[PDB]
């Protein structure tokens, strides 16, 4: 389908995620606890009594109308997490989250009221300016010709040297500004 | 309201949360106990127990990173890695 | 910017659409335009004609609000296609039967309000009976003129 | 001091929440039971409706014939 | 059994439901890597400007800037006047002017005639 | 200043509206119009001194 | 700072309903291994939790007892 | 106006039956409860639905405040399949969460019954379209089953919310 | 009105005069001078014109149009002196140069008591406009904007200046005051039909009318911050002051020539509308969205009727104030982002707060919110079409929705959502920005607390 | 104030509070609060304000416009006395566009003074409110935006054509 | 209503499992109506707003 | 409500229709019926400014009962008495309008019977 390191699925990896699904919509069906529980040892047998097969046109069918299953036997309205995607919380805080690259735009005499922040902020800047052009020669150093295949970065091969494209993943805001 | 995470507290808790799971025995079990390597666990046991860490912390986990969660001490980081805890 | 990564007219010559498919950033074997009826397209391709909400929501994407990449080829109807707008993901019900039940439960509301205006219900009750001649002179009526008597009796 | 958090547990309760909890239940039942002891009929009716079958032919002037 | 999930255009059939999912073909890995390595080298062009500390700006996307330059200044130099372009033309441009002049005629003629037979009821009708 | 909100709030407010209502609204017509107060029988009308006369005696119902 | 979590092995599903969906398990040869985590739930402060008319009747019981009061009040009061 | 209102406060009834996200549904009980104020205006009763205004202010003000204590003590939860076991762990909120719902469907003597009763007694005794009438009655019905099913997978049962109350 | 003129032309030697650091500031100050002096104008009466001279003469109608035209000549000083910041000092006197005498012209212009002054002046304001748009234009398709600026205007004005030269053989004069009593009934034949073309369609093409308003989209989209804002604040509205004042002549055929023109406005407020919920380039959806605000009052002068032309001249004031705050913001943001795609920088009440605050005023003017002058005009112009025909409203008040649709989405697009993470250049607002949101938003506003001096001679 | 024959007003008649209860209301208490604490601050500043008015006292006045010719009495094409006529047409049409507005808020006046027995109790505002909205359409409606003296004495003589053919015509 | 509905929530502790109806999923996906009209509706508009009225 | 079904579902020409009725004169069957007399004067329920749906042949207890809610203020409950008689002679109004509907059922009646008996004769 679509990941970023993996080029497909598996089908292990589409027997899991089926797996999880079922049994999300399956307790968005069966809301008390103890019922859900027995519904969900039931449902675990019947991913259990087809575990052992090792033809894979079978199994590849099997999975299809798995599929087909639960895409008869959904919730209309599954439970979605608050801060997932669909919930009712999801990117609730983006505007609050402002980048950090805004801080370099504020006035002297309110950068002067968090002297340490921001002395403590100049030298992360100096540290990301020195560690930019030995994490650019360390990914044309790793790369393969006609360019990267997957989009998995490399970690520092070295000691002291940082992992290369850090910085926004460093720098991130929180999730709760 | 809204208590802060700790590393200490979601060890504890990730550790309790297995503890409390009857295909894991609460004595042979650390924070380093590899799932299919050293629990014995099936990759079915490894999707149960990150669907308990969601219903456990209350946030979904994506499927891309659940199949790599494969030992304690990864779920407890990801889990501070997705809380930004120690501040 | 330079010419020839702008788009530009019908490719026809499989070599010029391979420079269409190697501009477009995407393979040969999925860059398909849209077909030369002459509606003002050119090279552009035709991206599959899906929403934006349909995509990876926990991908990595480069534009998170978009879930769009960098470089990417952009939907040409990609502003209508924003998760402000259009979504065409899979619902749990079919959509002619959504349009049926939805159509048929709106026409039988609306058949039986005419049902039940043309047989009204009411109380077992006489007039509502208002004295001076119904009223004549609170309604408006004018005084230079006279009306007929209406006569109430009791019962 | 504030409520601490617990875990897996019942959580720790304030009497004042308790009591003004209790306090406007009953407050809900005694108007409850106070209006209808003292109304009575915006329940269950106020005035008898009539039987039109029981009147007589006479005082609605039907001449039998 | 099950009802078959019918796709519509505002409702796509299913990643979990469509056949060429399962396909465990070589060809299909061979597109699907391809795939992954043209948008690898697209992540790895947006990151390295991204992430650099000396460029101050707009990273400029020549998907988008291609995107625009397609929405508006291409659309007359691949234009071709045929019988569609025509028919589409003649029937979204001048078809609703043809039906609102007629409309609105008809309803003035209506009214015109009302007011100067003194039948409309213009009676406190002296803004306008 | 312990109660300056009901001062600078409310009372120099209704001061200022007052003098708005009183000197330059109520002074033009039809400003502030008034629909005229509900009259039974058997008031005394303030600014006369007559006496609305009673109703009919009723045809006694219970 | 530190919170401490308290004993495990205290969410033992005996007197609870996980205890019948073991029941109904065993009748049929399974095993549920989440019990002792949904053990919570049924035990503790959060056992016996009243029915939907014990929920409306809360506060019936003070609230007749002072309407009890008040209508002799005003049935000695009018005397 | 009649009409429209009982179309309006039968639908949004109806699909307040099966929601799942509180704020859903007491959005579908404050719409179905304008399809009400529209139904009693049909029935030439603007008074009545005015006065059901003012009435329907205060609890459902208060539905709205309750479940919002409930939401931000869950840690922003809003869907119902997670809560339960709140009669004795939020006991105020409890309380004025039943004496609302108490209040929106009619339970007499209660603020929703001086006005929505009355309604009823204007909607049955007045040359009325009768399917206006029925499906008024039916929405009033739904209203009830809407309350319960907030007070039972809110305030009843035993907890579905996470550990770390 | 030579207490205006002759300001206007001494701001040449006040320009050319000036030191190296001093050329914006004061043109600024004097301008701001004429413009507070532009109040004198106010002088109107119920029965008669406030009539200076032989030449010219100044009704309710040209007064807001001319404190208009003096005041956005110091919000185009604000506006222009950034982008042109490194420019060479002598073509940046040729800039202020050309505002000046633009000015200039659309003052005598807009108080030209005869017609063919009124054309002369009408057509002087092209060749400022043209050079501006032509030289100081930031992308490549000014050249081609230019040409169809020129070039619709020309061909609609030539057939206008042979219709007033006819009009000045048979009558006698052009003078607008002695044609105001020797205005004979122009009756139904083919040579009155291109008589009324003729002196109609100059207006039209200037307003815009739809299906004419093709220059539009590249006259106000390659041109420079100053050349939009004078283009959609006071350009756009020679032609409804043409047609408001031509329209005295062409009775009673307007009222049946009026029929196709109307249904192309009507229609066309539809099309415009919806276009503007489409356009990927900011400064075009503004475009857009002035032609479709122009098409009413393009409806509004030809029912004319009283209210109509009342809602008309409230409705180009308010769209001048409202239009020129728009490109304005497109320009405050496109001097940070260099690029007018609106999908481009998004998320921005996240970073100018403040700015966004003046986004939203500026949107909910753009939707007619009462009680401002934009509703004003719109409401009134809605009363009068409602009373020219009952079924117009439908056309009014789906516009009335999308309207508001890409008022909003303007408003959603470019400040509401996570930002854009590439760009990190978004300065915060400098002090010349929001000063000159709040020099166009604050008369607008306070314009709804005495909205009867820009009602028109009408009142 | 204003002119009490223009602007009409019917006497006051209010009852004398008969309270029947032996609670207090609290609006006299209220009324007597707002007498001191409001009423008599405001009367002292006004009365301050009108004392400094009386100080330097200036009076400004109507302006009277004599009447001169009309417009038939103009002749055609002659723009020195049929612009005299078109002024006075002006100002005698935004003065009968005041008295349309005089006669709307003595419609309305009465009509919530009257309260709920307005329908009966202002039949003479509405008849008066009928005749001058019938007065005001047959002389100033449908003229247009270029209205002026011309189009009013031709909407006039093409009235005043239709009423003599009907009153011809059925005799 | 309150009868009918505490026998539809005391059918919810029992440890049946129920496929959803067509009531169901009429009532649950809120009539059908925000799903058809807020893709139709749209679509119809903005393919016109661009197809039809710009390009 | 079973005069719906007697209307509806059974023969409808021997209900009366509520639209226009009394069909009969007021004096058929009535020898020397007397009139109905209202009590409040026409300017008293004037002056009272009565909704004119309230000004009916019993606004005089209304007027009562206003003028006891205004002269006991802010005694909101002191009125009850006043409130009740002018419930009651509503309530005799509505028993009053139900016997002209009785009326109207049993002259249908006996026209039915007066056409049957007819046509079983001639
Ligand atoms: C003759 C003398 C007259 C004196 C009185 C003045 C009359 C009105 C003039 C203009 C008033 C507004 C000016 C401020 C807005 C612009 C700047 C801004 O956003 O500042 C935020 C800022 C406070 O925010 P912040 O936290 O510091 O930062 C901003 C945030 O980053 C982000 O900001 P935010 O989003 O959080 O906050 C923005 C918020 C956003 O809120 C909205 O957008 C909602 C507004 C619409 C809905 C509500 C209003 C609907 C209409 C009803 C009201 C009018 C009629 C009321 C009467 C009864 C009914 C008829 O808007 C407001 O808070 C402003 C409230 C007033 C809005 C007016 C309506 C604008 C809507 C569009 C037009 C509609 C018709 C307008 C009719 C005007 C009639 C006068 O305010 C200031 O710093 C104020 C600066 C000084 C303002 C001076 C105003 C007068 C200037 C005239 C000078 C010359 C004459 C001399 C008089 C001087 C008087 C002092
Ligand atoms: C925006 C682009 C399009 C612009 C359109 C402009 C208006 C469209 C029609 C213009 C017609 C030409 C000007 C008419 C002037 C009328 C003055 C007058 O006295 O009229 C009465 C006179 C009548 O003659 P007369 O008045 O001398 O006669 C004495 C009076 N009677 C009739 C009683 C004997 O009309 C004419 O003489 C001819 C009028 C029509 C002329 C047709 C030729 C021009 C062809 C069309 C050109 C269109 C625009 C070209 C540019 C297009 C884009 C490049
Ligand atoms: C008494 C009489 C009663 C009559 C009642 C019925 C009258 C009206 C009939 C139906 C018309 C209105 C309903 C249809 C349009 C609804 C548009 C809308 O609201 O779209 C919402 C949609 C996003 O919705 P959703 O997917 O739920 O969002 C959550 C997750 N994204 O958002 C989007 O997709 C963004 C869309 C932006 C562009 C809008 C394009 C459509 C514009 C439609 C204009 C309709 C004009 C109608 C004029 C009527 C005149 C009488
Ligand atoms: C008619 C017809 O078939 O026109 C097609 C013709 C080109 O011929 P083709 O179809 O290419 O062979 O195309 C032509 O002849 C050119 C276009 C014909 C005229 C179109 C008129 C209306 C266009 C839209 C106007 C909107 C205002
Ligand atoms: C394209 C871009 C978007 C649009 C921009 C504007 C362009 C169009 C501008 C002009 C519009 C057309 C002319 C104005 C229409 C006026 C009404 C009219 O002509 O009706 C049709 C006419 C009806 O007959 P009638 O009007 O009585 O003619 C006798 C006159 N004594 O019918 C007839 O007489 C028959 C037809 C006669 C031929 C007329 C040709 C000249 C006019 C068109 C040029
Ligand atoms: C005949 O039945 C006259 C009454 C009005 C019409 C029928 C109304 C039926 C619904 C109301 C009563 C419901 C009792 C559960």
């Amino acid at each position: 389908a679509f990941l970023p390191s993996a080029a497909y699925l598996t089908h292990q990896q589409k027997v899991l995620q089926l797996y999880k699904r079922a049994l999300r919509h399956l307790e968005s069906r069966c809301v008390h606890r103890d019922k859900y529980r027995y519904f969900a040892c039931l449902l675990r047998a019947r991913f259990d009594e087809h575990k052992n097969e090792k033809d894979m046109v079978k199994a590849t069918q099997l999975l299809r109308e798995a599929e087909k299953e639960f895409w008869h036997g959904q919730h209309p309205q599954p439970y979605i997490f608050p801060e997932s995607p669909g919930g009712t919380s999801y990117e609730r805080y983006e505007c609050y989250k402002v980048p950090e690259w805004c801080l370099d735009d504020w006035h002297p005499s309110e950068k002067a009221m968090y002297p340490d922040y921001f002395a403590k902020r100049e030298q992360w800047k100096k540290l990301r300016r020195e560690s930019w052009e030995r994490e650019v020669k360390q990914l044309q150093e790793e790369t393969p010709v006609g360019g990267p295949r997957t989009e998995a970065l490399p970690p520092a091969r070295k000691q002291g040297d940082l992992p290369p494209l850090w910085w926004h993943i460093v720098t991130r805001p929180r999730e709760r500004p | 309201d809204a208590p802060p995470l700790t590393l200490e507290g979601i060890k504890d808790r990730v550790l309790y949360v297995l503890k409390l799971y009857d295909k894991i025995d609460p004595e042979k079990l650390s924070v380093n106990s590899h799932f299919m390597k050293d629990l014995g666990l099936d990759s079915l046991d490894q999707v149960e127990i990150i669907m308990a860490m969601e219903d456990e912390f209350g946030f979904e986990i994506p499927d891309i990173d659940a199949e790599k969660l494969m030992c304690p001490q990864e779920i407890v980081d990801y889990i501070a890695d997705k809380k930004d805890v120690y501040e | 910017i330079t010419k020839d990564m702008l788009p530009g007219p019908y490719p026809k010559t499989p070599e010029e659409r391979a420079a269409a498919a190697k501009k477009y950033n995407m393979r040969v074997e999925d860059y398909e335009p849209y077909p030369d009826d002459g509606m003002g397209y050119g090279d552009y391709p035709k991206l599959p004609d899906r929403s934006q909400q349909e995509r990876d929501p926990w991908y990595d994407w480069d534009h998170p609000d978009l879930r769009l990449n960098w470089g990417e080829p952009m939907h040409w109807d990609l502003d209508m296609y924003i998760r402000n707008r259009v979504d065409t993901s899979p619902t749990p019900v079919n959509w002619n039967l959504m349009c049926k039940h939805l159509f048929g439960f709106v026409a039988f509301m609306l058949f039986m309000f005419w049902v039940g205006e043309t047989y009204p219900t009411y109380q077992p009750v006489g007039p509502k009976q208002y004295p001076y001649n119904n009223l004549y002179l609170e309604r408006g009526g004018d005084p230079n003129k006279e009306p007929e008597p209406v006569v109430h009796y009791e019962i | 001091a504030h409520i601490e958090p617990r875990y897996r547990q019942f959580p720790q309760l304030t009497r004042s929440q308790v009591i003004q909890a209790e306090f406007f239940s009953a407050t809900m039942w005694f108007w409850i039971l106070w209006r209808f002891w003292h109304d009575s009929d915006a329940v269950l009716g106020h005035f008898p409706y009539p039987d039109p079958s029981q009147w007589t032919d006479e005082e609605l002037g039907i001449p039998p014939d | 059994s099950f009802p078959k999930y019918e796709p519509s255009r505002l409702a796509s059939l299913p990643t979990t439901l469509d056949p060429a999912e399962y396909d465990i073909s070589s060809e299909t890995r061979k597109a699907q890597a391809e795939r992954l390595a043209i948008r690898s080298r697209l992540k790895r062009e947006y990151q390295l400007q991204y992430n650099d500390p000396s460029r101050r700006g707009v990273v400029e996307d020549p998907a988008l800037i291609r995107w625009t330059c397609a929405r508006s200044a291409n659309v007359y130099p691949n234009f071709r006047p045929n019988t569609k372009t025509s028919l589409l033309g003649a029937l979204f441009g001048i078809g609703p002017l043809i039906f609102w002049y007629y409309v609105f005629k008809t309803d003035r003629d209506r009214k015109e005639k009302l007011i100067q037979e003194g039948k409309l009821d213009r009676t406190f009708n002296i803004s306008y | 200043r312990h109660s300056i909100f009901a001062f600078t709030h409310v009372l120099i407010p209704v001061w200022i509206i007052h003098y708005y209502l009183k000197y330059h609204v109520t002074t033009k017509p039809y400003t502030i119009v008034e629909k005229k107060p509900r009259i039974f029988p058997g008031d005394t009308i303030l600014e006369t001194g007559e006496v609305i006369p009673p109703m009919k005696e009723f045809p006694d119902q219970h | 700072s530190k919170m401490e979590l308290p004993d495990y092995k205290q969410w033992k599903i005996e007197g609870t309903p996980l205890e019948t969906v073991q029941e109904k398990l065993a009748a049929r040869g399974l095993r549920d291994p989440w019990g002792r985590n949904e053990a919570w739930r049924y035990m503790g402060g959060f056992a016996n939790n009243v029915s939907f008319v014990g929920a409306l009747l809360k506060g019936f019981k003070w609230g007749f007892a002072a309407f009890v009061v008040a209508v002799g009040a005003e049935y000695y009061l009018e005397s | 106006m009649l009409c429209l209102g009982a179309m309006t406060t039968l639908f949004t009834a109806m699909c307040a039956l099966t929601q799942n996200d509180i704020k859903k549904i007491i959005a579908f009980s404050t719409s179905s409860q304008l399809g009400l104020m529209m139904v009693t205006i049909g029935i030439n009763q603007p008074h009545l639905a005015f006065l059901h205004i003012c009435t329907h202010a205060f609890f459902k003000a208060m539905l709205f405040m309750c479940s919002g204590s409930i939401i931000h003590s869950l840690n922003d939860e809003q869907d119902i399949r997670k809560m339960g076991g709140l009669f004795k762990a939020m006991p105020f909120t409890t309380t004025a969460l039943i004496i609302g719902s108490l209040a929106l469907t009619g339970m007499p003597f209660l603020t929703g019954f001086y006005s929505k009763d009355l309604i009823i007694e204007s909607a049955n005794t007045s040359y009325t379209n009768a399917w206006a009438l029925l499906m008024t009655l039916v929405a009033t019905s739904f209203t009830a089953i809407y309350s319960t099913r907030i007070i039972f997978f809110a305030l009843l049962g035993q907890p579905r919310f996470p550990t770390l109350i | 009105m030579l207490k205006y003129i002759i300001p206007t032309m001494m701001l040449m030697p006040l320009t050319w005069l000036s030191k190296n650091s001093m050329i914006w500031i004061n043109t600024t100050l004097h301008s701001l001078l004429i413009s507070l002096t532009s109040l004198l104008l106010l002088n109107q009466f119920g029965d008669n014109s406030l009539n200076f001279s032989l030449t010219f003469f100044s009704d309710s109608l040209s007064t807001p149009l001319l404190i208009l035209t003096m005041w956005l000549l110091p919000l185009m000083l604000m506006a222009s002196q950034h982008h042109l910041s490194k420019e060479n000092l002598a073509r940046k006197k040729l800039f202020i140069s050309m505002l000046i005498l633009l000015q200039l012209f659309l003052i005598m212009t807009f108080t030209a008591t005869e017609l063919i002054f009124f054309y002369i002046m009408f057509e002087a304001t092209l060749v400022p406009t043209l050079i501006i748009i032509t030289r100081w234009g930031n992308q490549t398709e000014r050249l081609n904007a230019g040409l169809y600026f020129l070039f619709y205007t020309l061909a609609g004005s030539l057939p206008l200046l042979v219709a007033l030269i006819y009009i000045q053989n048979t009558m006698g004069s052009l003078n607008f005051l002695i044609l105001q009593y020797w205005v004979q009934p122009m009756p139904n034949s083919w040579s009155n039909t291109f008589m009324w073309l003729a002196c109609m369609m100059a207006f039209m093409v200037k307003m815009p009318l739809y299906g004419l308003h093709l220059w539009l989209p590249k006259a106000h989209v390659e041109a420079p911050i100053a050349g939009s804002m004078v283009l959609a604040a006071i350009l756009l509205k020679l032609g409804g002051y043409g047609m408001m004042r031509i329209t005295l002549l062409l009775n009673p055929i307007t009222d049946f020539m009026a029929y196709p023109f109307i249904m192309l406005s009507l229609w066309g407020m539809i099309m415009t509308s919806s276009i503007c919920l489409r356009q990927t380039d900011l400064k075009s959806l503004i475009a857009y969205s002035s032609v479709s605000h122009m098409a009413l009052v393009i409806v509004a002068i030809l029912i004319q009727t009283p209210w109509s032309y009342m809602g008309a001249t409230a409705l180009m004031i308010a769209h001048g104030l409202t239009s020129s705050m728009l490109f304005c913001l497109a320009n405050s943001n496109y001097e940070r982002v260099h690029s007018r795609t609106m999908i481009l920088a998004r998320g921005l009440q996240t970073l100018l707060p403040l700015m966004a605050a003046w986004w939203l005023l500026a949107s909910l003017t753009n939707l007619a919110l009462p009680p401002s002058i934009n509703l004003i005009g719109e409401l009134f112009v809605v009363m009068s079409t409602f009373s020219w025909s009952n079924i117009t409203i439908i056309l009014m008040g789906l516009n009335m929705v999308i309207t508001a649709l890409y008022s909003l989405y303007m408003l959603i697009t470019t400040q509401r959502g996570k930002h854009t993470h590439h760009i990190n250049n978004i300065l915060p607002s400098f002090t010349r920005e929001n000063a000159l949101m709040s020099l166009h938003m604050l008369p607008l506003l306070l314009l709804s607390l005495n909205p009867k001096i820009i009602l028109g001679p009408l009142y | 104030s204003w002119d009490k024959d223009v602007y009409p007003e019917p006497p006051r008649r209010t009852p004398a509070p008969s309270p029947q209860t032996s609670l207090p209301n609290p609006i006299t208490y209220l009324t007597k609060a707002f007498d001191l604490l409001v009423d008599r601050p405001v009367t002292l500043v006004r009365e301050f304000i009108e004392r400094q008015h009386a100080k330097n006292k200036y009076y400004y006045y109507h302006r009277e416009f004599r009447r001169v010719p009309d417009i038939t009495e103009c002749h055609e094409k002659d723009v020195l006395c049929m612009f005299e006529a078109e002024m006075q047409w002006k100002r005698d049409y935004k003065v009968d566009q005041e008295i349309v507005n005089i006669i709307q808020e003595r419609l309305k006046a009465c009509q919530q003074r009257e309260g709920e027995s307005h329908r009966q109790n202002c039949a003479k505002e509405l008849q008066q409110f009928t005749q001058v909205v019938k007065a005001y359409q047959d002389r100033y409606h449908d003229l247009g935006a270029h209205y002026s003296a011309r189009k009013c004495l031709a909407k006039q003589k093409q009235r005043m054509l239709a009423e003599r053919k009907a009153t011809k015509e059925a005799a | 209503g309150f009868i009918l509905a505490l026998e539809i929530s005391n059918t919810t502790h029992y440890l049946k499992f129920n496929y959803p109806s067509n009531t169901f999923k009429f009532s649950n996906l809120l009539g059908y109506y925000p799903t058809i009209m807020h893709r139709l509706t749209p679509y119809m508009n903005l393919t016109m707003s661009q197809k039809s009225a710009s390009s | 409500g079973a005069h719906l079904a007697r209307r509806y579902l059974g023969d409808a020409s021997v209900e009366p229709e509520p639209l226009r009725m009394p069909t009969f004169p007021p004096d058929y069957g009535f020898p020397e019926r007397k009139e109905r007399e209202m009590v409040a004067t026409q300017q008293e329920m004037n002056d009272a400014q009565l909704v004119l749906q309230q000004r009916d042949y019993c606004a005089h207890y209304l007027i009562r009962f206003l003028k006891c809610k205004r002269d006991s203020f802010p005694n909101f409950l002191a009125c009850k008495h006043e409130q009740h008689d002018w419930d009651y002679c509503e309530h005799l109004d509505y028993v009053k309008r139900m016997k002209e509907f009785e009326r109207e059922r049993r002259l249908l009646q006996r026209k039915k019977r007066r056409e049957q008996r007819e046509a079983d004769m001639a």
